[PDB]
């Protein structure tokens, strides 16, 4: 196919996603979840995991890693030591909400997909890491867990297979460092959310020392959705090595901001003005826009016009596609405030373990907090370039890497703003 | 904002604190929830259990904590400075938190803030005279296509405007909890202006399954 | 009460690529010697998956 977007209504995967539904058992399997499950159970683990590698499903968390790979990683004897699943979803990353409505509309579809998840890699038991202020969605998780358990769909003998399975759910304590894998399998072991190191990988040595694979909730929920629909299905879409549907999430400066679920090669603009209703002032009042939330740097509308929001096309775009988030800023916004305060929240959360992060985020935090009052000199500008530069890939876990980008994106896409606004102020005050 | 604590009156590791029964029976589930060996995993959520029990943590839940767990009370302590959610010093009834990101900032959260600040009397960070209300400025909280947001306690409130969460705070000063959901017309997250998709009922069950399953 | 000293050799350090020339050295001036072989470190196994455990007491407490 050439021209992307328009998804129909039957093939989107994820049903009553504005709660327009029952969200307990009643409502999840009237609309075709936890069927044949059973089969799925039994025709193997390795058919499981080709399936999933015949979709060609890649990894939503923001990283997009290949998901049949990921979790091929465990296809290895036990070696006297369970396995275990764990599914996040603290959901810290700002411009993203998609999972929040994933876990208190259709938490049943999460549930099989654990399950699935778990069969798929001989995983004993299955753990949901929640954000602390999610009380709500935990509330309704535990209700629908509750009622899996019941009818014996989870538990002993689940759903009639024989692989017995538990599913958990840990709550968080507030903190977006806690999203990152090897932190948040530190988080559930009563530890502080400080990342660890690469290798040991998490498939060898993860919680508890077991081996541990961290997915993301909806790459797990999509999964029965693969099983039973078929591979080719899900691989339809899109182009090829971008095949799926996504949830992208377009706030900002739009007059009706929503959470929709699309196919993967749609244009920018193309969603913006079909699924959320254009950038308030018209088309021509945009200025930039942030692709997938703050763990990738900003575009002008120079590009937006004909980029397309996958993972190969905004990578060759200088940037990311990170978490499908689509922040839009129009022509009345101090773009410069708006990444002193994406600085700033990146400086209120960090681990602190290892020293680049740790004091050059806040060394980025006083540079911005200077170029928002305008107290700056040129030539800081190409040094705070350089400081990005021993940021971003010398740090334990990519929260470096994710506080560098957004510097560096408005550096090269505004910098003529800046020099204008340390001129100005130059000229002022002076 | 600090992170070294002082021996007060108020708040001494010999000040009274206990955990309730069913408060014990609950702390003995999530133990029962984790392996044998590693209950140190369920420092995390009893910890707070103890702030459920008491809304502020003293310095003796942490100790208590340590005495059930068998863990060094220094863990608990790391644990308990380490995250924002454990409340350290003794906050109000209320607790509100205003989200204050990017995506929030946009959507001009700082006339909702301006509204509290005009309202109540109160800066960020301080105190009510009668103990009832808590303002401080927090990070996105996971409700960005509902900007602005503001949340209290465990409960959402997104969608508002300063004449809304005005109206919010009378209702919470009369006892009454409100609504806690988008106050806008839309619900929970569809576009107000209608319904972009998902209109269509559902299919059911045996929609186009692969053959062989 | 500055150090008042005796001794014209006591700021007088030699230095030697090894112990067979400093031993030579030593025996052609006649000094009788005190020699100390050297103390090589033990090459230790460090493993940093070792404070992740899982039946093993070398689970690290904090990180
Ligand atoms: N979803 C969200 O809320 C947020 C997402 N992000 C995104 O997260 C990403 C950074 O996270 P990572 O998963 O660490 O990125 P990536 O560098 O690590 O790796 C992707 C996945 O592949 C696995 N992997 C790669 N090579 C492996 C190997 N040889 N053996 C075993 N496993 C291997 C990793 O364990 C990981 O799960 C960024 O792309 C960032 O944009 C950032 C912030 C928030
Ligand atoms: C600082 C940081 C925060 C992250 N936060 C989240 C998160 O909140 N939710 C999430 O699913 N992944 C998050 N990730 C990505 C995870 O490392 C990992 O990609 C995810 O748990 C599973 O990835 P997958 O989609 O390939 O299965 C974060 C990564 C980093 C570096
Ligand atoms: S980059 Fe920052 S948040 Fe990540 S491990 Fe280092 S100090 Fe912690
Ligand atoms: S930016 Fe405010 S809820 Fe996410």
């Amino acid at each position: 196919k050439t021209s992307f977007g328009s998804l129909k209504d039957e093939d989107r995967i994820f049903t009553n996603l504005y709660g327009r539904h029952d969200w307990r058992l009643k409502g999840a399997q009237s609309r075709g979840d936890w069927y044949k499950t059973k089969e799925i159970l039994l025709k193997g683990p390795d058919w499981i995991l080709g399936e999933v590698k015949t979709s060609g499903l890649r990894g939503r968390g923001g990283a997009g890693f290949p998901t049949g790979l990921k979790w091929s990683f465990m296809n290895k004897p036990s070696d006297g030591r369970p396995k275990y699943l764990v599914v996040n979803a603290d959901e810290g990353e700002p411009g993203t909400c998609k999972d929040r409505e994933i876990i208190r509309h259709d938490p049943h579809k999460l549930v099989e997909g654990c399950l699935v998840g778990g069969r798929a890699m001989g995983a004993r038991a299955a753990y949901i890491y929640i954000r602390g202020e999610f009380y709500n969605e935990a509330s309704n998780l535990q209700v629908a867990i509750r009622e899996a358990y019941e009818a014996g769909l989870i538990g002993k003998n689940a759903c009639g297979s024989g692989y017995d399975f538990d599913v958990f759910v840990v709550r968080g304590a507030g903190a977006y460092i806690c999203g990152e894998e090897t932190a948040l399998i530190e988080s559930i072991e009563g530890k502080q959310g400080k990342p660890r190191l690469k290798p040991p990988f998490p498939a060898d040595v993860g919680v508890f020392g077991c081996p541990t694979t961290v997915a993301n909730v909806e790459t797990v929920a999509v999964s029965p959705t693969i099983c039973r629909r078929g591979g080719a299905w899900f691989a339809s879409f899109g182009r090829e090595r971008n095949s799926g549907t996504k949830l992208f999430n377009i706030s900002g400066h739009v007059n009706n901001p929503c959470t929709v679920e699309e196919e993967m090669s749609v244009p920018l603009k193309e969603l913006i003005e079909k699924h959320a209703g254009g950038v308030t002032g018209g088309w021509d009042n945009l200025l930039a826009v942030i692709p997938g939330g703050s763990s990738t740097p900003l575009i002008p509308k120079s590009v937006c016009e004909t980029v397309l929001m996958d993972f190969d096309a905004l990578i060759q775009a200088q940037t990311g596609l990170g978490t499908a988030a689509v922040i839009v800023m129009d022509r009345s916004t101090d773009i410069v405030k708006a990444i002193a305060r994406l600085i700033e929240f990146y400086k209120h959360e960090s681990c602190g373990q290892c020293t680049p992060c740790r004091e050059g985020v806040d060394w980025m935090n006083k540079v911005m907090a200077r170029f928002v009052r305008g107290d700056a000199r040129p030539a800081e500008i190409d040094s705070l370039w350089e400081i990005s530069k021993q940021i971003e890939g010398h740090t334990i876990c990519a929260l470096g890497d994710g506080a560098a980008w957004p510097v560096q994106g408005l550096i090269r896409h505004f910098r003529p703003e800046l020099e204008e606004r340390m001129q100005r102020f130059a000229q002022q005050h002076q | 904002a600090l992170f070294v604590h002082r021996d007060t009156p108020k708040n001494n590791p010999e000040t009274p604190f206990d955990f309730t029964p069913e408060n014990y029976k609950r702390i003995e589930a999530i133990v029962k929830n984790y392996p044998e060996g590693h209950k140190a995993a369920a420092v995390l959520p009893v910890l707070d259990l103890a702030q459920r029990q008491n809304g502020w943590l003293p310095i003796s839940a942490m100790n208590k904590v340590a005495e059930i767990l068998q863990v060094p009370p220094m863990r608990v302590y790391e644990v308990a400075t380490f995250y924002t959610m454990y409340n350290r010093k003794p906050v109000g009834k209320y607790h509100i938190q205003v989200c204050t990101t990017t995506p929030c900032m946009l959507r001009n959260s700082d006339s909702i803030l301006e509204a509290i600040q005009k309202k109540l009397g109160i800066k960020v960070g301080e105190t009510t005279p009668d103990k009832l209300f808590t303002l401080i400025e927090v990070e996105c909280l996971g409700a960005c296509v509902n900007a602005p947001m503001v949340q209290i306690n465990d409960n959402y409130y997104e969608d508002l405007t300063p004449k809304d969460i005005e109206e919010i705070i009378d209702e919470l000063k009369a006892g009454k909890i409100p609504k806690p959901g988008p106050r806008s017309g839309r619900f929970s997250c569809e576009p107000a202006g209608g319904l972009t998709s998902l209109t269509e009922p559902p299919k059911g069950p045996g929609f186009g399954v692969q053959a062989g399953l | 009460g500055w150090a008042s000293t005796a001794d014209p050799l006591s700021n007088l350090v030699l230095t030697f690529s090894t112990k067979e020339d400093a031993i030579a050295f030593a025996e052609k001036n006649g000094w009788s010697y005190d020699v100390e072989e050297r103390k090589v470190p033990k090459p230790k196994s460090k493993s940093y998956g070792a404070n992740f455990s899982w039946n093993k007491r070398t689970r690290v407490s904090t990180k």
